[PDB]
């Protein structure tokens, strides 16, 4: 259940006394670490070639927030509240009202990106669906006050990235 | 004229020159470090684009605030931001660094490192992934070409 | 169900002891080699 | 004659690019930015401080050592005269003299640091 | 201004002293071109600085103050310095030797038509040194920093935070009490 | 027309020194399974003129607390000692031909620790003091090895004229007969180039940059320059004293071809040894060359003092 690294007493044979001397004068190790040097030279580099080469992703991916609707054009969120109560950064702030029709809609839901800690329980929350985190990750802004989303840079991004949310959740929503 | 093409030219040559050969420094915190370390393993390998890591700060360009900036470690971020020679430049890395992230309620941490230094592109994430860094790399590159410093000087 | 799972037989042989070439001549043959050197740079 | 204009032709090379990179360039100097490094801290005293050095012994033999090399390089000249054996014995006295030195020196762990 | 806005506010500040000003920094970097010249010894003009902080907290009071609408203030220092003196007591606190020299007036007009031919910004100008060497006016009909509730700070308190970066190795920890403050008139 | 000899010797090394640089850095990426610089230019030829024009057009930054003369004069005689190194190196034809050039690299080896030195001390740093201190160090470590070893060899040529080495070794290469000089020689050149593993003053681990520390770009461009002009020359002064190639009088250009490959592979084993081994410790060092190399050396000096004797073998001085 155990085993003695580095217990290893040489041996006093004058052969391998004269090899260890030969190996100690020649420098037998150093030629070694060369040549391991010298056959990893010759192999071919992983370097994959950004921006035209992005390394490889799985449909779980988690990245930038989006909203999503119904395929008749109703958004899907009704303002339930259960993202900003199970968010652990306490990112979502919501505020709701019924609107014009009498539905349960929202008037307010922001996501600070600047405190979101891209764990994904809103996006698991969700008894509709209506949140996601999209596999957008290239969006990096030059202000701080561009990554603090309201409702419509998220209904923008839905619309934007819903050609692919749907087949990812597609793909993906057998194992959840 | 010609006054104008030459100052053209020469910040077009000076830009290059600068965006092509930025030195970051090694400096990071918390998990964002690793990311970063891991952009520049040798799947990403930043220093095909003339990125390569310089320790000190008198000889680096872009100081790159990855983890979480707390009360202890302000002044030294402050003072290490002060010595790196003009023009330098900001990265900030994190939801730790752009906003507190997790810690932003928290007694002793600042909440985002923009109180502090003059950040120029915010790269998002928890950690942001190295494409991501790279990405925010990029797009420094890109805001560095975009500089008209002689245009400006003779115009004025 | 559909599952991820091992194989009927389970996955082939993973090596995990050490295995180091351990190449090279004696050290007879090397430092015959040196003297050899030697003797021809010598003449 | 041509080593003193090779001398002065790399001088005024040299001295010409530390010239053009003092004030070419926009400079921003503050009452911070030319502070000494010490890994983002405040220094605690002076650099100007006694900074104890542990090997000096090392460095008065390496004193002794580079004179008896100075004294042992006319070899290649000295083995073009005729008296021969006795030029053979001098160099192998002197050279077996420099090993007892630094045998001397080993066994009685002059060569070990101090502390 | 005053006539196209009869309701504008104009503040006049005297000579503004600070970190990144062009007042104390022009005089201790002087001393790299020789002696400091000086008009008849830069004992016939009187300066009277203000701190820039002074002036920031009376221009916020006077956003503030309803008051401020239509007046016209005259923010000056505490103190009034000749000029010699003044420049002796910033060589003092850099710890730099001072040898003034007496430059007529008509000599220094082309040394300010020498330096201000960069197309750089110039190290000074005709203009620079006529207002260097020009009496700043008092002018005690108008409000100046204490009807606005700014208590004006002595040069003494600041001088030392505006020249420290101008001492070498050997001074650069000199305390505040060990150089002999300015005279007044 | 001796100037142009000048101007046309002292620009070339420099611009192999950036091209060094560019190839360092390819090797450096390419043994560490990733790629070098290929994005700049085209496979990244451009990358040592970017470099450059970055360093020239940032902030100079000289330190309060340092003494501005040393710290300004360093860099300049660092640059100066690099770039006067080369001056007698027979390429078949030196610039110079010198009678003594071995000594005059020996005398100029010590005079180019000094920048170093008095760069470590203007700047006011504890790190640029340990850095000089461990220059020192290794200084007072290899000189004494590196003299004899280089005195030992030439008993062999009969001179210290670098271009009779040339003629010395026409039959077979003097790296037969002194091939475990050739080792220790590698060694010691190794240790005073401040390469890897015998690093030890610009130490990115130990310390943050070593001596230069408090160098801002320009001023630590030249120590950069200097350094690789260093490496460069050395492993020619290597090349040349066991490694030396046909000559023909009447086509100087085969020995200049192959002193030139002969050269570059061994830089290219320089970079090799770079990427390969963890660095040592600054008195490790010194228990190395004094306990391992001197007295083997001096064995050896024995030996080679004795042997031409021995054989009737004693060069001519002429
Ligand atoms: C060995 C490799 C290097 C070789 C030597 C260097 C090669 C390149 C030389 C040209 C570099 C670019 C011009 C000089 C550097 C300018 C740096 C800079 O930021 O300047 C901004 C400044 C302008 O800045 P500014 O006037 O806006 O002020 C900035 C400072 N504040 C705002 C605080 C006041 O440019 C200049 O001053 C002009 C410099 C010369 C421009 C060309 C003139 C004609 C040349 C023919
Ligand atoms: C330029 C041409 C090629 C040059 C050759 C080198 C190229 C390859 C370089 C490989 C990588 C080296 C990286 C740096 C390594 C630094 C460490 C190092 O080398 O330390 C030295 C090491 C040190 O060994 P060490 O560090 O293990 O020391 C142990 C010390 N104790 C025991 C106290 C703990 O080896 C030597 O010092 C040996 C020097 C060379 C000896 C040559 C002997 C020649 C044969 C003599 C005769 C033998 C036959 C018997 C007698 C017969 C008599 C007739
Ligand atoms: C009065 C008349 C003269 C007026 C004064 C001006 C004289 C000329 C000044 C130098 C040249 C100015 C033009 C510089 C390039 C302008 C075009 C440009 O920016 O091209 C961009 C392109 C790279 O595009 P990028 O966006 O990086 O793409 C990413 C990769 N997919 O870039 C490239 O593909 C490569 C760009 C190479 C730039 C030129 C080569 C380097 C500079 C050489 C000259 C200066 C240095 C001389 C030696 C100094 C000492 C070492
Ligand atoms: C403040 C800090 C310092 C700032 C200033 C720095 C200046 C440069 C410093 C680096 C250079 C130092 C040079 C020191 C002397 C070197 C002598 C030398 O190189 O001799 C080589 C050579 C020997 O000749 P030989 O082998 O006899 O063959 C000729 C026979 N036909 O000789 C010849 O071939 C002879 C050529 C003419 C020799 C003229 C006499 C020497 C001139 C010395 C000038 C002053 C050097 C000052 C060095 C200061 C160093 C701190
Ligand atoms: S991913 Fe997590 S931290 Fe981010 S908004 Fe959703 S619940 Fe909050
Ligand atoms: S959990 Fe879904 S439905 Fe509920 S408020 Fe959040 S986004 Fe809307
Ligand atoms: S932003 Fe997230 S990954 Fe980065 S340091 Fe903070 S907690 Fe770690």
């Amino acid at each position: 259940t155990y085993k003695y690294v580095n217990l290893r007493e040489p041996s006093m044979d004058m052969k391998s006394v004269t090899d260890r001397a030969a190996q100690t004068l020649l420098w037998t190790e150093l030629i070694r670490g060369l040549g391991m040097t010298l056959s990893y030279l010759f192999r071919e580099p992983a370097t994959i070639n950004y921006p035209f080469e992005k390394g490889p992703l799985s449909p779980r991916f988690r990245g930038e927030h989006a909203l999503r609707r119904y395929p008749s054009g109703e958004e899907r969120c009704i303002a339930c509240k259960l993202c900003e109560a199970v968010c652990p950064a306490q990112a979502i702030t919501i505020e709701a009202e019924p609107r014009a029709d009498g539905s349960r809609r929202t008037t307010r839901y922001d996501i600070d990106m600047t405190k979101c800690i891209y764990c994904g329980f809103c996006q698991e929350a969700c008894p509709v669906d209506a949140i996601v985190e999209g596999p957008n990750f290239e969006f990096s802004t030059e202000t701080h006050e561009e990554l603090l989303y309201n409702k419509e840079k998220l209904l923008n991004n839905g619309d934007k990235w819903e050609a692919e949310i749907a087949a990812n959740i597609q793909a993906d929503y057998l194992y959840r | 004229s010609r006054g104008e093409y030459v100052v053209a030219k020469l910040d077009d040559l000076i830009n290059w020159a600068r965006r092509s050969s930025l030195w970051p420094m090694t400096f990071g915190l918390a998990c964002c470090a690793v990311e970063m370390m891991h952009m520049a393993a040798p799947r990403y390998d930043m220093d095909r684009f003339g990125v390569v890591f310089r320790a000190s700060p008198r000889q680096s360009d872009v100081m790159i605030v990855a983890g979480t900036l707390t009360n202890k470690m302000a002044p030294a971020l402050r003072k290490v931001y002060d010595q790196m020679p003009e023009p330098r430049y900001v990265v900030s890395m994190g939801s730790c660094a752009n906003g507190g992230g997790y810690y932003h309620y928290s007694y002793s941490v600042v909440r985002g490192c923009d109180r502090i230094v003059p950040v120029d592109i915010y790269v998002p994430g928890c950690p942001p992934t190295a494409e991501a860094l790279l990405y925010g790399i990029l797009q420094l590159q890109k805001k560095i070409k975009r500089e008209k410093r002689l245009r400006i000087w003779y115009r004025r | 169900v559909k599952q991820d799972m091992p194989p009927v037989g389970g996955y082939g042989p993973i090596d995990y002891k050490r295995n180091l070439p351990r190449r090279g001549l004696s050290g007879y043959s090397m430092f015959a080699v040196g003297i050899g050197a030697l003797l021809f740079g010598y003449w | 004659m041509n080593l003193m204009i090779t001398l002065l032709t790399n001088f005024t090379l040299a001295t010409l690019l530390v010239t053009i990179a003092f004030w070419l360039p926009q400079l921003n100097v503050y009452s911070e930015k030319t502070s000494p490094y010490e890994c983002g801290f405040d220094p605690m005293g002076s650099a100007r401080l006694p900074f104890s050095m542990k090997f000096f012994l090392v460095a008065i033999t390496f004193l002794l050592f580079d004179l008896e090399i100075a004294l042992l390089l006319p070899l290649p000249w000295a083995s073009q005269t005729t008296n021969l054996n006795t030029m053979l014995t001098m160099a192998l006295l002197l050279i077996f003299l420099l090993a007892v030195s630094l045998a001397y020196e080993w066994t009685q762990k002059g060569l070990e640091w101090t502390e | 201004v005053r006539e196209t806005f009869p309701e504008a506010t104009i503040i006049k500040p005297a000579d503004i002293f600070g970190r990144e000003d062009r007042f104390l920094n022009y005089f201790a970097n002087i001393r790299w071109f020789g002696g400091v010249p000086l008009i008849s010894l830069g004992k016939k003009t009187v300066k009277q600085p203000v701190y820039i902080v002074d002036v920031t907290k009376g221009i916020i009071n006077a956003i503030k103050d309803p008051d401020a609408r239509g007046k016209t203030f005259a923010f000056v220092g505490p103190n009034r310095y000749l000029l010699f003196d003044l420049v002796q007591y910033v060589f003092a606190v850099a710890h730099r030797p001072f040898l003034p020299y007496p430059m007529p007036h008509f000599a220094y007009r082309w040394i300010g038509r020498l330096f201000e031919i960069s197309p750089f910004e110039p190290w000074t100008t005709r203009d620079k040194v006529e207002r260097i060497h020009t009496t700043d006016r008092t002018l005690p009909h108008l409000p100046g920093l204490e009807d606005l509730g700014v208590q004006a700070t002595p040069l003494e308190l600041k001088a030392i935070e505006v020249l420290r970066r101008h001492r070498t190795y050997r001074w650069l920890s000199s305390e505040i009490e060990d150089v002999q403050p300015a005279k007044t008139v | 027309m001796f100037m142009i000899n000048v101007l046309t010797l002292i620009i070339p090394i420099l611009l192999a020194v950036a091209f060094l640089t560019l190839v360092e850095r390819k090797v450096l990426g390419y043994m560490q399974f990733r790629k070098g610089p290929n994005v700049v230019g085209p496979y990244g030829l451009l990358q040592p003129i970017a470099d450059a024009i970055k360093l020239f057009i940032k902030e100079p930054l000289r330190p309060a607390t340092s003494s501005i003369s040393m710290f300004i004069l360093a860099p300049i005689l660092a640059l100066t000692l690099a770039l006067t190194m080369w001056i007698p190196l027979p390429m078949p034809y030196p610039l110079i031909n010198m009678n003594l050039g071995v000594l005059f690299m020996l005398a100029m080896s010590s005079l180019a620790v000094y920048s170093i030195l008095w760069s470590g001390w203007a700047s006011n740093s504890k790190y640029a003091l340990i850095g000089a201190l461990r220059a020192v160090a290794q200084t007072i470590s290899y000189e004494v090895t590196l003299a004899i070893i280089l005195l030992s060899v030439l008993l062999m040529n009969g001179s210290f004229t670098l271009s009779t080495l040339i003629i010395t070794q026409e039959q077979v290469w003097l790296i037969f007969p002194a091939w475990p000089l050739a080792m220790m020689w590698f060694i010691s050149t190794l240790a005073e180039t401040n390469r890897a593993p015998f690093d030890l003053t610009e130490g990115e681990s130990e310390l943050v940059s070593g001596f230069n520390v408090e160098y801002a770009a320009g001023p630590f461009a030249l120590f950069f320059m200097a350094e690789y002009a260093n490496i460069i020359m050395m492993n020619i002064f290597t090349t040349t004293l066991f490694l030396g190639a046909f000559h023909n009088p009447y086509m100087p250009e085969l020995y200049t071809i192959n002193f030139t490959i002969k050269s570059l592979l061994l830089s290219i084993t320089f970079l090799w040894i770079r990427a390969s081994y963890p660095r040592f410790r600054y008195d490790q060092l010194m228990h190395l060359l004094w306990k391992n190399f001197l007295p083997l050396t001096l064995a050896l000096c024995m030996w080679h003092v004795s042997l031409p004797i021995l054989l009737s073998s004693i060069p001519p001085q002429t």
